[PDB]
Parts: C-alpha cells; sequence; structure tokens
C-alpha cells in the first residue's frame, strides 16, 4: 500500500504549427525522471533513476519514448483534423501512466487521460475506453485508436510487466532516498485576526520528510481545538514545509505551545512555548516594517 | 526518399521465377503491402504483411517482411505474360487511420516468351483495301529505324490461348528493304 | 483561460535579518499550464530564479515551484508575480513573514 | 462491395485553364484521397478528406485545390494547367476503421494542349492476311492501324462476329510520334491479331478492329472549320 510510481505528462496545442510535450516522473513524492520538448533524451534527476536496468535495456525505453513523442503529436493534429466541428484548438492533454506498488508485487497499473483538464479517457484491460462523464463525440476517436492493436501490445507490455519491473528496481536502487529521515524546524508567529482584539498565532514547521506530520497548538496536554492546518507546502530540496494557526484573543497567548511529532524526532516530540527564551530572541531577528 | 524499391527494371523468361526487393527508413512501419499496376491502369492489392516476420501468398505473389532489416521481398512463381506491369512497394507508418502511406518509385518487370519453334518470316499486307515480321526469335531485338519516311513499330507478344501457340511480332509501312538496324536472323523469307 | 492561480509565499529557513536564506514562491490550481513567474526584490526583477519541472496533483490542477536565494532585512521587500491568461492583469503576492 | 471510379479517363487541357477531377465511391469510406504519380517518381499526395466539407492539405498541395460534397464524391481542382504538363492523377478511398482497407480507381492522365488546334482524331485501316503465310505457317495475322491523333489517348480493341477477343491480340505499348522534334505531335500506334489459317478461309467470319479515341466535349464550342476531334470510334473491316 505503500508507493505510486506516476509518468506524468503535459502536452500543449495552442495552433497548427505550434506545439510542445513536456514529462516528468515521480516516484512516491520524489521525482525521477525529466524529460522537456528541447531535449531529445530523457534525463535522469537522482544517481538511482535507471533502477535495475542495463544501458540497452534503458535504450531500448528511450528510443520507444522518444519515437513515442512524435508519434504522439501527429495522432493528435490529425485528430483535431478529423473532428472539426465538435472539437478545436487550443488543446492541452494531460497523460497519467504509471503503477500502484503493495506487499507480494501487487503493482495496479493505470494509464489515464485527461483532455482540458477534465479526465475523459482511460486505458483498460485491451483497450481505449471512456470514463463517466466524457463527452459524447469521444466515442469515434476512440474507435479510430482502438483499431491499431499494435499500440495495445505495446501498452499492455508497458503496463502488465515492464512497469511494475523497472519500479521494484528503483524501490531497491534509491532505497537511501526512499526511506531518508530529515528533521523539521519550527519557529512561531502571530499577525492581528480579522475581528478587533483577537490574534491569529501561527506555527511555522520546514525541512520535514518523509510526508506524514502531527502538528497542533496546545495548552499542556489540553489540545487546543481552533487548530488550523494548512496545505502541504513543497521546498526545493525535496522537504515540506506546514504552517498550523490558532486564533485567540490579545493577552491569552501566555501558556500555549506549538507541539510537533514527527518520525525523524525519535521520541522526542518538539513542544515550542509561546514567550520562550528562544521565541523571544528569534522574534527580535525578525522585525520589520510592515 | 524513404522507400527505395531494386531493380529499377527486371526482365525473366516466361515460366521463371522473379525476385522484387523493397528497403524503407520510414518509422514506425506498422505494416508493408506490394501493388500491381498495369499501364493506364490503377493499383490492385496483391498482399498486406503485417508482423516482425511476416510471410504472406496469395495466388502466384508471394511475400516475406523483415521489419528489423527495414526490408521485404516479393516473389513470383511461374511468371507469366500478364505479369509484364509495375510492382509498387507501399510502407504504413500507423495501425490506425490517422496513419500515412509512403510509396515507392516502384519496378517495371518485362516478360520476355519462351518460344520453342523460331520461324522467321516477313510478309506483306495491302493495302488494305483500297510489312509484317512473325515467328521471330527472343533475346534478340529490332532498334527504331534512323529514318522518318519508313515507319516501323518496336516488338510485340501475342498469345493464342487455345493454341499454346506464342510470337514475336514488328510491323513496317512507309518490303524488304525495312528492318535494318539491328542483329538479322538468316533463314528469313 | 479556465482556471485561476493559487499564489503562497514562504521561506526555507526561520527569518532572520540579515542571514542568507531561500524564498520559495508556490503556484497552485492554475490551467492552462502556461504562465509566466517572477520573482521581485524591492519592486524590481530577480534574475537567479531557479524553477521547478511543471508538474499536476491527482486532480490534474498544475502546481509550479519558484525559489531564490535571498536575504531578509528590516526594510527591504519580497514578492512574486505572476502572468496568466485567467486573470487579465498580474497578480502580485507579497512576503509577510508574520502570517 | 463496390468500386472506386474517376471521371475523366482521360483530360485534354489548355495552358492556364482550370481543369476539374471528379471521383465517386461506394464503399461507405469516410476518407479519401488524390495522389499524383511522376514517372520514375513515387506518388505524392494532393489532398485528403474525412468526409463533409473536409480538405486537408498533403505535399503537392500547392497549385491545386480540392472539394468534398459528400460521402461519395471527392474532387480534385487544378488551378492553372502547366503548358506541357502530362501527369496521371489517382483517386484512393480508405476506411476510418481498418488503415489496410485502401482501394485505388483507375487513373486519369492528363494532356496539356497549346493550341486547340493540334487536336484530331485517328484513321483506322486494317490489313488482310498474307497468302504466304499461309501455307508456311497455317496461320493468319490481321494488322489494325493508327495514325494523325492527337493526343496519346486511344483505345484499341479487335473484335470477332461482334464480340471482343483479347485471344492472339498484341498492341504495342508505345505509341509512336509523327515528328519526334516537337512540343505537340501527332501519334501512330499499331495493334496485330493472329488466328488460324483456316478460322479465315471464310470471309463468313467478320473481323473488326476499333478504336476508342477521346476528345474533346460539346459544350467547348471550338473555332476551326472541318470536323470537330469529338470523342469518336473509329473502326475497320475484313
Ligand atoms: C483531439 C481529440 C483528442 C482527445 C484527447 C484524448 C486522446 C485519446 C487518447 C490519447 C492517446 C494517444 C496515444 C497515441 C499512441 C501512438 O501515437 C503510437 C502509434 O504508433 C505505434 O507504435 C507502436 C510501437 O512502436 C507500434 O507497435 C508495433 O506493432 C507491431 C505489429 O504491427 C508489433 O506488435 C511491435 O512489437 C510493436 O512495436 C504500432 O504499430 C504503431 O502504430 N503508439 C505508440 O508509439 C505506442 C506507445 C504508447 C505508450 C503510451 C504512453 C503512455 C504515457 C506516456 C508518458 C510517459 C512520459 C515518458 C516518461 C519517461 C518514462 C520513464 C521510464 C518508466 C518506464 C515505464
Ligand atoms: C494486461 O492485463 C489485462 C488485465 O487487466 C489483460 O487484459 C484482459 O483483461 C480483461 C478484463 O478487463 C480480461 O477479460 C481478459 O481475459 C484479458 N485479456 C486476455 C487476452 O486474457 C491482458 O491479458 C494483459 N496483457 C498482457 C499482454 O499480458
Ligand atoms: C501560434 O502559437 C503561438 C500562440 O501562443 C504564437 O506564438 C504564434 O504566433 C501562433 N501563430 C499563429 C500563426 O497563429
Ligand atoms: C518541440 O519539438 C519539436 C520537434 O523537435 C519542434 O518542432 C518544436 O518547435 C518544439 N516546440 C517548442 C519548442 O515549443
Amino acid at each position: 500500500k505503500n508507493y505510486t510510481f506516476r509518468c506524468l505528462q503535459m502536452s500543449s496545442f495552442a495552433n497548427r504549427s505550434w506545439s510542445r510535450t513536456d514529462s516528468v516522473v515521480w516516484l512516491g513524492d520524489l521525482q525521477t525522471h525529466r524529460w522537456s520538448n528541447d531535449s531529445a533524451t530523457i534525463s535522469f534527476t537522482k544517481p538511482w533513476s535507471q533502477g535495475k536496468l542495463s544501458n540497452q535495456q534503458w535504450e531500448k525505453l528511450q528510443h520507444m519514448f522518444q519515437v513515442y513523442r512524435v508519434s504522439f503529436t501527429r495522432d493528435i493534429q490529425e485528430l483535431v483534423k478529423m473532428m472539426s466541428p465538435k472539437e478545436d484548438y487550443p488543446i492541452e492533454i494531460q497523460l497519467s501512466a504509471g503503477c500502484e506498488m503493495y506487499p507480494g508485487n501487487a503493482s495496479e497499473s493505470f494509464l489515464h487521460v485527461a483532455f482540458q483538464g477534465k479526465y475523459v479517457v482511460r486505458f483498460w484491460g485491451t483497450s481505449w475506453q471512456t470514463v463517466p462523464g466524457a463527452p459524447s463525440w469521444l466515442d469515434l476517436p476512440i474507435k479510430v485508436l482502438n483499431a491499431d492493436q499494435g499500440t495495445s501490445a505495446t501498452v499492455q507490455m508497458l503496463l502488465n510487466d515492464t512497469c511494475p519491473l523497472f519500479v521494484r528496481g528503483l524501490l531497491e536502487a534509491g532505497k537511501s532516498d526512499l526511506e531518508k529521515q530529515e528533521k523539521p524546524v519550527a519557529w512561531l508567529s502571530s499577525v492581528p485576526s480579522s475581528a478587533h482584539g483577537h490574534r491569529q498565532l501561527v506555527c511555522h514547521v520546514s525541512g520535514f520528510y518523509p510526508k506524514p506530520v502531527w502538528v497542533m497548538w496546545m495548552r499542556g496536554d489540553q489540545e487546543q481545538q481552533g487548530t488550523h492546518r494548512g496545505d502541504f507546502l513543497p521546498n526545493a530540496d525535496e522537504t515540506w514545509y506546514l504552517q498550523a494557526t490558532l486564533d485567540v484573543e490579545a493577552g491569552e497567548e501566555a501558556g500555549l505551545a506549538c507541539r510537533v511529532k514527527h518520525s525523524s524526532l525519535g521520541g522526542q516530540d518538539i513542544i515550542l512555548y509561546w514567550g520562550s527564551l528562544h521565541h523571544i530572541l528569534d522574534a527580535q531577528k525578525m522585525v520589520w516594517n510592515h | 526518399t524513404q522507400v527505395e524499391q531494386s531493380p529499377q527494371s527486371l526482365v525473366v523468361r516466361q515460366g521463371e521465377n522473379s525476385v522484387l526487393q523493397c528497403n524503407y527508413s520510414v518509422t514506425p512501419d506498422n505494416h508493408l503491402r506490394w501493388f500491381k499496376q498495369d499501364t493506364g491502369k490503377g493499383l490492385v492489392s496483391l498482399t498486406v504483411l503485417v508482423d516482425q516476420k511476416d510471410k504472406t501468398s496469395n495466388g502466384r505473389y508471394s511475400a516475406t517482411l523483415d521489419k528489423d532489416a527495414k526490408h521485404s521481398t516479393l516473389h513470383i512463381t511461374a511468371t507469366l505474360l500478364d505479369d509484364t506491369a509495375t510492382y509498387i512497394c507501399v510502407v504504413g507508418d500507423r495501425g490506425s487511420a490517422l496513419g500515412r502511406l509512403h510509396f515507392g518509385a516502384g519496378t517495371q518487370l518485362i516478360v520476355i516468351p519462351d518460344i520453342q519453334n523460331p520461324d522467321p518470316a516477313v510478309y506483306q499486307l495491302r493495302d488494305s483495301k483500297s510489312c509484317l515480321f512473325t515467328d521471330f526469335d527472343s533475346q534478340t531485338n529490332v532498334s527504331q529505324s534512323k529514318d522518318s519516311d519508313v515507319y516501323i513499330t518496336d516488338k510485340c507478344v501475342l498469345d493464342m490461348r487455345s493454341m499454346d501457340f506464342k510470337s514475336n511480332s514488328a510491323v513496317a509501312w512507309s518490303c524488304a528493304n525495312a528492318f535494318n538496324n539491328s542483329i538479322i536472323p538468316e533463314d528469313t523469307f | 483561460i479556465q482556471k485561476t492561480p493559487q499564489i503562497q509565499v514562504y521561506s526555507r529557513h526561520p527569518p532572520e535579518n540579515g542571514k542568507p536564506n531561500i524564498l520559495n514562491c508556490y503556484v497552485t490550481q492554475f490551467h492552462p499550464p502556461h504562465i509566466e513567474i517572477q520573482m521581485l526584490k524591492n519592486g524590481k526583477k530577480i534574475p537567479k530564479v531557479e524553477m521547478s519541472d511543471m508538474s499536476f496533483s491527482k486532480d490534474w490542477s498544475f502546481y509550479i515551484l519558484a525559489h531564490t536565494e535571498f536575504t531578509p532585512t528590516e526594510t527591504d521587500t519580497y514578492a512574486c508575480r505572476v502572468k496568466h491568461a485567467s486573470m487579465a492583469e498580474p497578480k502580485t503576492v507579497y512576503w509577510d513573514r508574520d502570517m | 462491395g463496390g468500386i472506386i471510379t474517376q471521371t475523366p479517363k482521360f483530360l485534354i487541357g489548355q495552358e492556364g485553364q482550370k481543369l476539374t477531377l471528379k471521383c465517386q465511391q461506394n464503399f461507405n469510406h469516410d476518407t479519401m484521397y488524390w495522389y499524383r504519380q511522376d514517372s520514375g517518381k513515387g506518388l505524392r499526395l494532393i489532398y485528403y478528406s474525412y468526409g463533409a466539407g473536409s480538405t486537408e492539405k498533403g505535399d503537392l498541395s500547392e497549385g491545386y485545390d480540392a472539394s468534398r460534397e459528400k460521402k461519395s464524391s471527392f474532387s480534385l481542382t487544378v488551378t492553372s494547367a502547366q503548358k506541357n504538363e502530362m501527369a496521371v492523377f489517382l483517386c484512393a478511398s480508405g476506411s476510418l476503421l481498418d488503415v489496410r482497407e485502401v482501394f485505388f480507381g483507375k487513373g486519369t492522365r492528363l494532356t496539356v494542349v497549346e493550341d486547340l488546334k493540334n487536336v484530331f482524331p485517328p484513321e483506322v485501316a486494317v490489313f488482310e492476311p498474307s497468302e504466304a503465310e499461309i501455307s508456311h505457317t497455317q496461320k493468319a495475322t490481321l494488322v489494325c492501324l493508327a495514325t494523325g491523333f492527337y493526343p496519346d489517348h486511344v483505345e484499341l480493341s479487335w473484335w470477332v462476329n461482334g464480340k471482343e477477343v483479347h485471344s492472339g491480340v498484341c498492341t504495342d505499348p508505345q505509341p509512336l510520334k509523327e515528328q519526334p522534334a516537337l512540343n505537340d505531335s501527332r501519334y501512330a500506334l499499331s495493334s496485330r491479331l493472329r488466328v488460324s489459317a483456316t478460322f479465315w478461309q471464310n470471309p463468313r467470319n467478320h473481323f473488326r478492329c476499333q478504336v476508342q479515341f477521346y476528345g474533346l466535349s460539346e459544350n467547348d464550342e471550338w473555332t476551326q472549320d472541318r470536323a470537330k476531334p469529338v470523342t469518336q470510334i473509329v473502326s475497320a473491316e475484313a
């Protein structure tokens, strides 16, 4: 139930002449590959991005993908030629192909296609098919593309066989990076809340890995209920940032502490009290002309 | 180009086997097919090859596809006079209607008749009605005369179905003064 | 354009005035994928801005991270500006170390 | 079930003259194509369609336009004919759910002539068998002739007892020029029929050689004096 391998493709078609395709690959939440319109070859982003695969095993895939890219571009352009009143430029296609990893190689595979931001077509079993809620005009292009059994045989190999085989290789080749532990660093803050005579207390938490984290404002053991957890925000160095905020009246701040629990911290939870020796000092290094 | 056919022109005796070659560069290479085109006529499909290494036979036509070598071969078993046409090798780059075909330049096959009774005899036909050259030998040929007065055509192969007979024939009009630019048989009436 | 960009400006490390740090501009929920992101120190362009490759979440919404080396001070201001077809005017979001 | 047909078979044009080619097709094919076969060159795509309404440019799209009126019909247009242009145009229809299923028409041969004055029909005279051949071989060889026809657009056939024959028939693959060094010059062509001597001996059997000529229409009102070179049939008897 652990990991999910994703090959994310994004294609833009503005006019007949102008088009581009950019692709990124994610294992868990770590980027493994990068490939852009200008780059003829797929670039590695980790020292273990090739996995267990040979130089030739890899070159088979890269050549098969290079051939696919230019084939995909021209095939979309011809589909717009075919679909004249029904669909027209500009076109945005998003492909999400990969395989979810489990114990004992359960390795579920998926190939999901979005069109103009909406999920429409799924490869399944042996063939393409439109999902519930798809535009009706897609029925014909799917038939046209399903007539190619050669493409189908290649995709079925990629999903059923080549996907799980490749990613297991990555799961070992990059075992160190996947299982690494990075410690969160917390610092307190506050802004005036919308209501007059109220303060919004902010607890920043930055630089932690893996992604599971526990952040709650507290007054002793009693957990403070009005704590609002933010959305996980990515740092450039493959680490995570999160802020948790509590809202209170002015003067009610004393006694409060931002508690943070993380896997990297061992048993030692970061308990950071509001008016601490360190908060006083760290706050003085922050002052500015609001 | 992207699809080369070799040779440009091929000649075989009537009854023999003939081999036609086709090399390509096109990618991807979903399928390869062969067409027969007679003079002043359309293209007729002979065989369609789909697999990595594929073999297909249709009547006297047969073909072998080698996708790895980007190479294909057409065989004609027991060559007839009716096979004196152009042979075109085409490759489709996709397995759906979205794909485009890539056409080879073509190969002219000319079939030389097998005559077992060479009886060279020149005749006259007049007016009419107000000069042939029949039973002429194979291999040897009559070049167009370097003249603008007398008109002489190139050789022609006719065949009677029932009587199992074939012969070369050249015609002359503007008699023994004609047919004089190439090697001529000795025992000619 | 169909979808409007969410913009969030935050720093890698706790801000100490006069100490080097990395400022992150994280843009989310935008469609089409075409976008222009520029980071400004005191209204003027920062040239050494590094872009992460564009990717999309499960809900098909595009995201991207822009980051640059910066030094927080008492008087200097930092923001990232977004030019995207969903909006007629470029959106500008300032770094507020307190919220 | 059906055939892909393109009309006309032969076309006589002039320099700068706007020319139109049509293509009807019975199969329920959505895709239709127009090719030009250059001598010693492979087919090149001009225009193709998916139906309607639809006209997508090929590789030789310059110089031509095309239009699709119906699913069946597909027309190609030549904007301005190159003065000496002699070319073959081919129409092909294909299935949208099967790339392999592709059928081709019989083709269209074009000759751009300057001027309309040059076009004239063939004259046909059949020669009777030689008596020297009768005792020599026990066979009889008839010879059909066509001379003075312009342009190349002709079809020769032999007829016995009002029925067309192919047995013992030979027509030249090439027509001779009546003047070799010219921009436009009349053509000459021969064909032989060889039957058994016994079959000839009684002129009860009727022998005909027939030449189908492809000339002008009836709407293209021509200027000159003598008989108009219309699309006609010339014959000779024995
Ligand atoms: C405007 C309306 C549009 C609406 C929008 C929705 C669109 C509808 C659906 C869109 C889908 C379009 C797909 C078009 C495919 C096509 O353009 C393209 C078609 O070209 C085909 O190539 C195949 C492979 O060479 C050929 O198969 C050959 O067939 C032979 C028998 O004939 C043999 O079987 C042979 O073994 C086989 O190779 C086939 O003849 C040819 O036809 N498909 C191929 O080349 C096959 C490969 C397909 C792969 C699918 C890719 C999925 C995700 C890709 C993103 C990945 C980015 C790269 C990341 C890097 C990878 C990291 C490594 C991880 C390893 C897993
Ligand atoms: C890839 O796996 C799929 C199963 O997801 C196989 O495709 C078919 O799946 C359907 C169910 O949707 C079954 O009814 C069929 O029996 C499966 N097809 C066949 C031929 O058995 C597919 O077999 C796999 N592809 C390859 C190449 O192994
Ligand atoms: C096509 O693509 C882009 C639209 O963003 C533009 O740069 C270019 O000028 C466009 N060209 C035409 C002919 O529309
Ligand atoms: C993408 O790559 C193709 C093929 O190399 C090229 O023709 C096109 O100009 C590129 N598009 C860009 C850079 O937007």
